[PDB]
């Protein structure tokens, strides 16, 4: 998955 | 795993030149919130890295607009117009959209300079080291430009692949040259089984390889 | 805003590394705030390790997520990283950088520590062997003469080579150390007028802080 940015 | 692959890996520039650096990702890096987290970092020897660009084209506060970053999707560039001595160092591009977060192998922004042949010195093993088992033959190749060089070790005419140990200095800040030492490490026994030892250097400053030799029994 | 990494340099294969990052200039309770850890092998690239957020959320580099544990001490402005079962591969300089999110215009690694150093090895403290390198058994003289000195097989780093106790400082190249198995090795060249040597003695002075040794070698001819 993606890195959390919000 | 997004692989960031930068080009060139070394970039010689003259102070006040322009310089580009390409960085391409192994796959699209536009986060799902719409932001492309591409960033450029610069690291000087013994420093930590420091942030130049973020979100592809944004200068971080404190960065001269002579730095600019472009790109889209999977293909990105850093441009420095009018390079300065303080810009010399290593450049990493980074993506921060996918886990794991990743940087490039980095590009070395170095100084350009008039070519210069190396000063080669070959050194027979010291009776010290011989008394106590081993025979290392040392060779210094000093103060050359360009940085790229190739060294061959030759015993009695035959190339010798195994047991060589190299170390290069970083670019000299005063004379902009590079230096290196190459070391052939043998057993005393092996060393005594041959007479002549050659240290061979090919370098762009010459068509004919530079050679420094000696004979073991002299 | 500053950060400072601390921790043990040198562990042995399988031991546990506990690293500390002391920061200031910000607070890990600030909405959006976070620190992560990034390490870099000698003459190599940066590898990102793990990241911790203000809401205690965490995220690990998946190829290590297992040997890694990240944690904070909000009250005491600190961030810790633990790596279980280390090996030579974990030899590197470890940084902690700050990185906040929510607002994309602050979302980057703006501040990094000075970096702390780790060597993973099972070699034991070992003192160098020092060898004087005098020129070709019988060579042609001269104009300039180049003397050398070989520092072989030792652990850990560093050593410090000086020429004539620090007097002779010009014409000196001392090359980075490299590994022959367990043991580091480096060499130094020095250059002087063939009028100044051998008439006047040159000496190589290796000092190895870790192993509490000092060694002098005079470069006598032949």
């Amino acid at each position: 998955a993606e890195f959390r940015h919000d | 795993d997004v692989l960031m692959t930068q080009t060139p890996l070394s970039l010689p520039v003259s102070l006040g030149d322009q310089a580009s650096i390409s960085c391409r990702s192994s796959q699209n890096i536009v986060h799902s919130n719409g932001n492309t987290y591409l960033e450029w970092y610069l690291q000087k020897p013994g420093q930590s890295p420091k942030l130049l660009i973020y979100k592809v084209s944004n200068r971080f506060s404190g960065v001269p607009d002579r730095f600019s970053g472009s790109g889209s999707g999977t293909d990105f560039t850093l441009k420095i117009s009018r390079v300065e001595a303080e810009d010399l160092g290593v450049y990493y591009c980074f993506q921060g959209s996918h886990v794991p977060l990743t940087f490039g192998a980095g590009t070395k922004l170095e100084l350009k300079r008039a070519d210069a042949a190396p000063t080669v010195s070959i050194f027979p093993p010291s009776s010290e080291q011989l008394t106590s088992g081993g025979a290392s033959v040392v060779c210094f190749l000093n103060n050359f430009y360009p940085k790229d060089i190739n060294v061959k070790w030759k015993i009695d005419g035959s190339e010798r692949q195994n047991g060589v140990l190299n170390s290069w200095t970083d670019q000299d800040s005063k004379d902009s040259t590079y230096s290196m030492s190459s070391t052939l490490t043998l057993t005393k026994d092996e060393y005594e089984r041959h007479n002549s030892y050659t240290c061979e250097a090919t370098h762009k400053t010459s068509t004919s390889p530079i050679v420094k030799s000696f004979n073991r029994n002299e | 805003v500053t950060l400072k990494e601390s921790g043990p340099g040198i562990l042995q294969p399988s031991q546990t590394l506990s690293l500390t990052c002391s920061f200031s200039g910000f607070s890990l309770s600030t909405n959006g705030m976070g620190v992560s850890w990034i390490r870099q092998p000698s003459g190599k690239g940066l590898e990102w390790l793990a990241h911790i957020y203000w809401d205690e959320d965490k995220r690990y580099n998946p190829s290590l997520k297992s040997r890694l544990t990240i944690s904070k001490d909000t009250s005491n402005n600190q961030v810790f990283l633990k790596i279980t079962n280390v090996d030579t591969a974990d030899t590197a300089t470890y940084y902690c950088a700050r990185r906040r999110i929510i607002y994309d215009v602050e979302d980057y690694f703006d501040y990094w520590g000075q970096g702390t150093t780790l060597t993973v090895s099972s070699a034991k403290t070992t003192p160098p062997s020092v060898y004087p390198l005098a020129p070709g058994s019988a060579a042609q003289t001269n104009s300039m003469v180049t003397l050398g000195c070989l520092v072989k097989g030792y652990f850990p780093e560093p050593v410090t080579v000086t020429w004539n106790s620090g007097s002779l400082s010009s014409g000196v190249h001392t090359f980075p150390a490299v590994l022959q198995s367990d043991l580091y090795t480096l060499s130094s060249s020095v250059t002087v007028p063939s009028s100044t040597w051998p008439s006047e003695t040159v000496t190589c002075n290796v000092a190895h802080p870790a192993s509490s040794t000092k060694v002098d070698k005079k470069i006598v001819p032949r």
